[PDB]
């Protein structure tokens, strides 16, 4: 879901999401349940913006 | 005409600002200086209502609706067909009501009786005054007054009532309503007491104050007396009018949020073991 | 009256003091007012009965 | 009303709570919100909560996943962040594919 | 010389006091103006 | 002039109390009006010049 | 200023007045203990009179307490017998009516079964109290106006909880026994069935409810205005009218063009008070059973106002303008 | 007992004047002292 | 007219003097407040403008 | 100065003294609290600023 | 030194009751103030000292 | 010097009751507004001074 | 002499003596309590 | 040592009723506030001890 | 001297047993607080 | 002359006791005020 993003945009988005959710190490470890939910939350956020 | 005893009481004097110029009766009504202004203001307000009804397009008494201006107009005067007519009728209504109360002062001054009735009416005037000129000023717009319609002003009460999220939880409305119910309860019991004492079953002597005094002593264990009921009843009704003024004057300019959320002070106290 | 009116006046002064006394240590105006109103009923009635 | 920071007359007339002809345009928006909240909870929030959320995030009574609602996104205001344009700077979160920075 | 006549000394003072109070209150509400001011949004 | 006859109609003992309270409200009211305006907050003006 | 007869400036207390009594012989069931209170004496009689311990009163008191207790212990069982929570949520707890999916059938105790038992005891207590009022008037050889005025309140009381639920097909139409819950029911009842503002009988009851308060402010002030002429002694003014009755009549004859007698005032006073629940009882009885939407009833009967202005805040202002930005 | 007299007027004003002067004397000292601490002009 | 002195044969001098005394005051109170109400004729606010 | 004792013949000494007694305290308390309202003459916060 | 004459002005029964309930209300109010603060509230201090 | 004449016009029992309630309310109000300020709060100071 | 309560000076001598004794006893307990709590947790 | 004559001004039955109400109300209030804190809530300590 | 119609003969007697009740009420309160302090100390 | 039924002969005595109490009240008040200067000055 984030692989196609450019390096500058991925760093920009990752830094914001960590500050937006208050998790400093968000998406650092894929095994962590924080990363599992965040990936789905990213897809949810995109769904709300375009489908709703 | 005159009652069988009205001739003696019809004496000149007891006028506030008027003199013998307006000191006369028209039929049963007593005209005074404030009866002159009452007649002018009431007729002007009534005619303007029907003039607005003509321009509104309907003369149906249920559907007649003279409404205050938009909130965008603020406290300034609005165009006559855009809310300005409502402001003038309000000015006429205030003049008609105040003059009516002041005329009642002239009535009771001429009769040598107390000024309780004009004072009691002034409380009801204050309830109207706080609804049409006091609350709008505290909000900065004349558009918050109720429209002058038989059913339109019911929509305003409905919308204003739900504008504060279940108005039933308004503490002053809670106090005001229980005064309204108690006054009707007191009116029913007091009216029943006198009628029952004066109208016994056929073939029975009429009952004096002692018989009616002891009835509630045997009924509810305490009787407030012939004199007590009238003063407590007047205060019950005046409190109902006064607390009605409070419940609407604290709605917007005091508690803009929902009324159940006002009760959060009771739900959230340090004493309660959360 | 006189004594009873004065005793009631002491209660309402105490009720006002308790209204602002609890506001200082926290609470809120409405929460403090209820204690102040409650204090006025209790000590005002007790003083009007015992002192007078 | 509490979630929106508004009152009942913000969306429809009190005299007719049913009449579509007596509805504020905001009432139509609230219909979309009701559908969106139901869609978000039933297909997005709950499915991802029962799969990864730890027990400490579950409910106190039914041990259920937390769900979102009107106040979750509005936080007591008429519009989230008082209508602050937040997605303009983030085309990545605007569409599911092809961010379209343009 | 002293004049000893029945008068009502405080009768006019209270009359102008409340009349002055209305002028007093209006001046405060004009100079400062609406302490707990509120605004309404017309939704109908 | 001939203004000394105002006491021939008005009661001097009744007017001082009405007058006395009347000047009190003026002094109290005008003093508060000055405080409302930022140019005449002599309490706040003592801070601007001493800043 | 002149003495307004709001609070008595001096009050005297003598031997306690027990009662009048007759060959109906009310003394045996009458209490022998009375008390005096000066605080209440500033506005009314200072004597706390003796209860008449009739059987209708005792049954009403016993069964009324049974209804009060049953509702109370269910409320105490709502929060699991937690007294601090019971006190905190006292205005919020209630004994809810049965669920609508039970109809007139007896529901389980936890789902309105105790509501029916409490309602039955409340019905007995309320009716027994009315029989007490009827019997007391009969034993005093007085008119039954108190009983009939009370019966009007019973009409709305019976319609709200007994008559309407029976012919609505479910016990769920009854009013919950709660402080705030019966306020919630009052609002939800109007919302469910359109708008009770547009119920003509609700409007009629409001006409008499305002009139009842209006009259008793009129009557209360007028009597206090003629109390300097012995106007508080209404009964003696009925049999032999004095200047109190004449001045009170001429005050309203000169004001609004017509007046009443010292006895005819209470007939006016009685009927608006009595008509307030009678009209309301009719309106509730035929709400839902006959008319299921009062605003739509108003629309087809052409007394619902129509508004030609827009219904959106965007038509009068803007979000940025409202916030001042 | 209602009303005053000339004889009591001289002494009542004198003691009232003494109280007013004493009150004013403390007031001017308080006002003067506050000016050095924090002038308002 | 030079014969206006006869108004005192109709109006009581004591009653009319107190009548205008209050009336003359509300004049001064009302019109001054109307000036303060307007931003243009508010000398207090004008002094601030000249200060800056 | 000392010749103005004739005014006292009009006032009841009890009434004027209690009226002026509560007037001075109310005026003094009002002047004190407006000094507390301003940010320059509030001696409570001045000590806080002085003591840092 | 001559303060004993206050009872010639105050009724003993009326003033003893007045200060009898004044002391308890004052003592309760001062005690309740200590509950409000965190440093002098012996209930939380006992819990904190008990680890 | 002639201040003792104040009792010739004031009832000693009436003024003393008024004086007693006024002094306590004044003392309580001064104490209360002192606690409102953070600087002159001995309860908060002790907590800060201790730690 | 003057007495608003109908109580003689001799009676007030005894009444104030016990009241003063009660005043000191109440204060002495408070003084001991105040010193004890100051040792436990000083406030100034 | 001479406190026995407090009853010379205080009616026994009038103060005993007030004292009895005061003592129970004070005892209940102290018990209630003691149950408010979690350290001295003997009902919760019993539950935690047996857990 | 007297306000409740009591003399020194019995008012002294009344206080004698009242203090006995006060001491007994305090004595059982002292041991109650001592037992509580041992169980759950608050100092 | 007297306006509250209190004789002038003992009026001076009433003020003498009152002022002694007022000075005693102000004496401890000054000492208390002096103590709070040292503890925490506000000037
Ligand atoms: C959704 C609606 C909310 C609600 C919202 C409001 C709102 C909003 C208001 C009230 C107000 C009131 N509510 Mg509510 N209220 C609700 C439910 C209730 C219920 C109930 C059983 O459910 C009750 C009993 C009440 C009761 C009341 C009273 C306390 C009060 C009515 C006005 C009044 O007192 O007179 C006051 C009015 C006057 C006395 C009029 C004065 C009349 C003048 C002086 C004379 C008229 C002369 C005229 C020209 C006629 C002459 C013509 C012919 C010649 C005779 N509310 C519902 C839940 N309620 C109203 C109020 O308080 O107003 C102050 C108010 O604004
Ligand atoms: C959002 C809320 C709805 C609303 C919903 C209702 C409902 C629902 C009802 C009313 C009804 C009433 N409404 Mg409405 N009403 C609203 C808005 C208003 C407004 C307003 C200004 O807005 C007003 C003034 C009113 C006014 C009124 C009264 C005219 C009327 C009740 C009269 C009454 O007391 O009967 C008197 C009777 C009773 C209150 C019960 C009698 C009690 C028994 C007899 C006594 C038993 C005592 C008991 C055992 C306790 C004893 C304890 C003692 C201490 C011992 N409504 C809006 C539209 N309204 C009633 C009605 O319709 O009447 C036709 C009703 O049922
Ligand atoms: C205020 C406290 C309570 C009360 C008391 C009370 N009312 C009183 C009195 C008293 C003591 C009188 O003495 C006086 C009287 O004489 O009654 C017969 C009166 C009165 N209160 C009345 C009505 C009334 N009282 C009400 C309620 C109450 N009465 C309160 C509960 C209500 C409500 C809330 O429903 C109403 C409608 C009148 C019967 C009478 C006032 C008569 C009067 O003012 O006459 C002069 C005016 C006219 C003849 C017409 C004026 C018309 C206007 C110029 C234009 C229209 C203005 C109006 C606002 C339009 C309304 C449009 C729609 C909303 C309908
Ligand atoms: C004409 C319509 C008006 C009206 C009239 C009216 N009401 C009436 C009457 C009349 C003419 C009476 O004669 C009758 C009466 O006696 O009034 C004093 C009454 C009455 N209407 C009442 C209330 C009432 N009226 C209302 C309204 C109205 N009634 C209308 C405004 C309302 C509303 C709608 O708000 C209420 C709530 C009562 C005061 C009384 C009816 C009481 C009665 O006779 O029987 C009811 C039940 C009991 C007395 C038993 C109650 C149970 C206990 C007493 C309570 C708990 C006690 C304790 C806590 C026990 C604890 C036990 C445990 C410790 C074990
Ligand atoms: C025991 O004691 C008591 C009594 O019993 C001794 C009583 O009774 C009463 C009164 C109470 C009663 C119940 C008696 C009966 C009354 C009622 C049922 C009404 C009260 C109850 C209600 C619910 C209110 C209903 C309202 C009604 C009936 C309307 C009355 C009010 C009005 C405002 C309308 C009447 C007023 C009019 C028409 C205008 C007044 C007239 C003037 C000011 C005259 C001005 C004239 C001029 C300036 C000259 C110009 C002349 C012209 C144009 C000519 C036109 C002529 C005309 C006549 C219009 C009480 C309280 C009482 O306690
Ligand atoms: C920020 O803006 C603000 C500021 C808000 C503003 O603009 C408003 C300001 C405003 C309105 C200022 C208006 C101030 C005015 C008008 C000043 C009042 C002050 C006055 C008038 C001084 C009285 C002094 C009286 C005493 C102190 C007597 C002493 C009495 C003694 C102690 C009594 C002695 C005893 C006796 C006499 C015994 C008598 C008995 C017998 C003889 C038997
Ligand atoms: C925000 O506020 C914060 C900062 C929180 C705050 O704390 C504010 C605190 C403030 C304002 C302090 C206010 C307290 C003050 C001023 C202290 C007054 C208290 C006093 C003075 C103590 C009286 C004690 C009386 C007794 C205890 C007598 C004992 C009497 C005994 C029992 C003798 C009785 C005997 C007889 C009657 C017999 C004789 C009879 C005959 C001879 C007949
Ligand atoms: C909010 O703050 C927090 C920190 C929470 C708080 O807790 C605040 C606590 C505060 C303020 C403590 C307030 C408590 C105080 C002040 C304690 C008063 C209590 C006292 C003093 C106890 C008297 C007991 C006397 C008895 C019970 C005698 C018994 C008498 C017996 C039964 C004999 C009676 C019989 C006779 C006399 C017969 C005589 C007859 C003849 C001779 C005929
Ligand atoms: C916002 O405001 C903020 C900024 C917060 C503020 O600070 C506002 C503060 C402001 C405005 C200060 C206002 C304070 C003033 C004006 C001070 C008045 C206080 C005075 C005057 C002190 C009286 C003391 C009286 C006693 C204590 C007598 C002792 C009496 C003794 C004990 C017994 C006497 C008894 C007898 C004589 C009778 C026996 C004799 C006979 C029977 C012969
Ligand atoms: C220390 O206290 C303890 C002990 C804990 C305690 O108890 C405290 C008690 C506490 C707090 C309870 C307080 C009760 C409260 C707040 C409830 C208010 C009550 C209210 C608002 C009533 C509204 C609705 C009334 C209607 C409208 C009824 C309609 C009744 C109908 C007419 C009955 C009809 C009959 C039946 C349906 C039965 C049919 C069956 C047969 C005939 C067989
Ligand atoms: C107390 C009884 C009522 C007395 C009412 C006195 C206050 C009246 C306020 C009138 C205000 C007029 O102020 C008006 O404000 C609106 C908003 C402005 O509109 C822009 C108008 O240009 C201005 O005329
Ligand atoms: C229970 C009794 C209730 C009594 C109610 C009293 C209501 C008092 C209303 C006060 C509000 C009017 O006072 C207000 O003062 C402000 C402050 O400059 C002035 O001006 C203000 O309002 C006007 C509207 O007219 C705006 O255009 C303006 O931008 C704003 O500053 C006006 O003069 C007046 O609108
Ligand atoms: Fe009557």
């Amino acid at each position: 879901v984030l692989a196609d993003l450019t390096v500058e945009n991925y760093d920009r988005l990752l830094a914001a999401m960590r500050s937006w959710t208050g998790i400093p190490d968000l998406l650092e470890d894929p095994d962590h349940y924080q990363s599992k939910v965040a990936i789905n939350m990213i897809q949810m956020n995109q769904t709300i913006n375009e489908e709703w | 005409a005159l009652l069988s005893f009205e001739r003696k009481y019809r004496v000149r004097g007891g006028t506030l600002i008027g003199g013998d110029l307006f000191d006369f009766w028209v039929g049963p009504f007593y005209v005074g200086f404030f009866g002159v202004t009452t007649a002018f203001f009431a007729l002007l307000g009534t005619i303007l209502i029907f003039w607005g009804a003509s321009q509104q397009g309907t003369f149906n008494p249920w559907l007649i609706n003279i409404a205050p201006p938009d909130l965008s107009y603020g406290l300034g005067m609005a165009p006559l067909m855009e809310g300005g007519l409502w402001q003038i009728i309000t000015i006429c209504a205030i003049g008609a009501f105040v003059s009516w109360a002041l005329r009642e002062v002239e009535i009771c001054r001429k009769l040598g009786m107390g000024y309780h009735v004009p004072f009691a009416f002034s409380v009801a005037i204050f309830a109207y005054v706080t609804l049409v000129v006091f609350r709008p000023l505290l909000m900065g717009a004349w558009g918050h007054g109720f429209p002058y319609g038989i059913w339109s002003h019911l929509d305003w009460v409905s919308n204003t009532g739900y504008a504060y999220l279940h108005f039933h939880y308004n503490p002053a409305h809670m106090i005001a309503v229980t005064f309204f119910f108690t006054t009707t309860l007191a009116l029913a019991l007091h009216g029943a007491l006198v009628l029952s004492a004066a109208n016994p079953p056929k073939g029975e002597e009429v009952k004096g104050p002692d018989n009616e005094d002891t009835f509630f002593r045997d009924f509810i264990g305490y009787s407030i007396g012939t004199l007590g009921i009238h003063r407590v009843g007047l205060l019950l009704a005046l409190n109902a009018g006064f607390w009605s003024a409070v419940c609407i004057i604290i709605s917007g300019p005091v508690w803009t949020k929902g009324w159940p959320e006002w009760w959060n002070w009771w739900l959230e106290m340090p004493i309660w073991p959360s | 009256m006189t004594c009873t009116i004065t005793c009631w006046g002491i209660g309402v002064l105490l009720g006002i003091m308790t209204t602002v006394g609890l506001m200082v240590v926290g609470w809120s105006f409405l929460q403090g007012a209820f204690m102040g109103v409650l204090a006025w009923l209790i000590v005002g009635g007790v003083l009007a009965v015992a002192v007078c | 009303s509490n979630s929106l920071g508004r009152n009942c007359v913000f969306c429809h007339n009190s005299r007719a709570f049913y009449d579509p002809a007596q509805h504020t345009p905001q009432w139509a928006t609230a219909m979309l919100g009701i559908s969106m909240v139901q869609e978000l909870n039933n297909e997005w929030i709950v499915p991802i909560g029962e799969a990864h959320l730890p027990p400490e995030r579950l409910g106190p009574v039914y041990n259920d996943v937390p769900k979102l609602a009107c106040k979750t996104c509005h936080k007591g205001y008429q519009q989230p962040l008082q209508g602050l344009n937040v997605v303009a700077d983030w085309p990545e979160l605007a569409t599911t594919e092809g961010p379209f920075y343009d | 010389w002293n004049s000893k006549n029945p008068t009502d000394i405080y009768k006019p003072a209270i009359v102008v006091g409340v009349a002055g109070g209305a002028v007093f209150a209006a001046a405060l509400l004009v100079s400062w103006g609406q302490p707990l001011a509120t605004d309404s949004m017309q939704t109908g | 002039s001939k203004f000394y006859k105002i006491w021939l109609i008005f009661d001097p003992r009744r007017v001082f109390v009405a007058q006395g309270v009347f000047l009190f409200l003026l002094a109290a009211m005008i003093h508060l009006v000055l405080l409302s305006t930022e140019h005449f907050n002599w309490f706040e003006l003592a801070a601007a010049n001493a800043a | 200023p002149e003495y307004q007869n709001i609070f008595t400036q001096v009050q005297v207390q003598g031997p306690a007045e027990l009662g009048v009594d007759n060959e109906n012989n009310l003394t045996e069931e009458r209490t022998t203990g009375t008390g005096f209170s000066q605080l209440i004496g500033w506005i009314g009689n200072a004597q706390l009179g003796p209860i008449y311990l009739g059987w209708f009163g005792i049954i009403s008191l016993v069964t009324g307490t049974l209804w009060f207790n049953i509702v109370g212990f269910n409320m105490l069982s709502q929060v699991g017998y937690s007294i601090p929570e019971f006190i905190r949520q006292l205005f919020w707890l209630a004994l809810e009516p049965p669920s609508p999916e039970y109809g007139l059938r007896m529901p389980p105790l936890d789902d309105g079964g105790w509501f029916i038992i409490a309602s039955f005891f409340l019905l007995v207590s309320v009716i027994s109290w009315w029989l007490r009022s009827y019997q007391l008037a009969e034993m005093h050889k007085m008119g039954k106006h108190v009983a009939w005025a009370f019966a009007a309140a019973i009409w709305l009381f019976l319609v709200l909880g007994l008559f309407r639920p029976i012919l609505m097909g479910s016990w769920s139409e009854a009013v919950p026994y709660g402080i705030f819950p019966h306020l919630d029911w009052t609002t939800a009842f109007s919302i469910r069935y359109g708008n009770l503002y547009y119920n003509p009988f609700h409007a009629l009851s409001i006409v008499f409810l305002y009139g009842s308060v209006l009259l008793f402010a009129m009557h209360g002030a007028t009597i206090l205005a003629v109390t300097r002429f012995g106007g508080d002694r209404e009964l003696e003014q009925i049999y032999d009218r004095g200047t109190a009755s004449e001045r009170a009549g001429l005050f309203w004859r000169w004001t609004m063009g017509f007046n009443a007698t010292m006895e005819g005032i209470h007939r006016w006073a009685w009927w608006f008070a009595v008509l307030t629940p009678i009209t309301g009882g009719i309106g509730i009885l035929l709400t839902g059973t006959v008319v299921d939407n009062w605003f739509l009833w108003a629309v087809e009967h052409n007394f619902a106002p129509d508004y030609t202005q827009d219904y959106g805040y965007e038509a009068y202002t803007t979000y940025d303008g409202f916030l001042g930005r | 007992f209602t009303g005053l007299t000339d004889e009591q007027a001289q002494e009542l004003h004198s003691v009232y004047m003494s109280g007013l002067w004493l009150f004013s004397a403390v007031a001017v000292v308080a006002h003067l002292a506050t000016f050095i601490w924090r002038p308002w002009f």
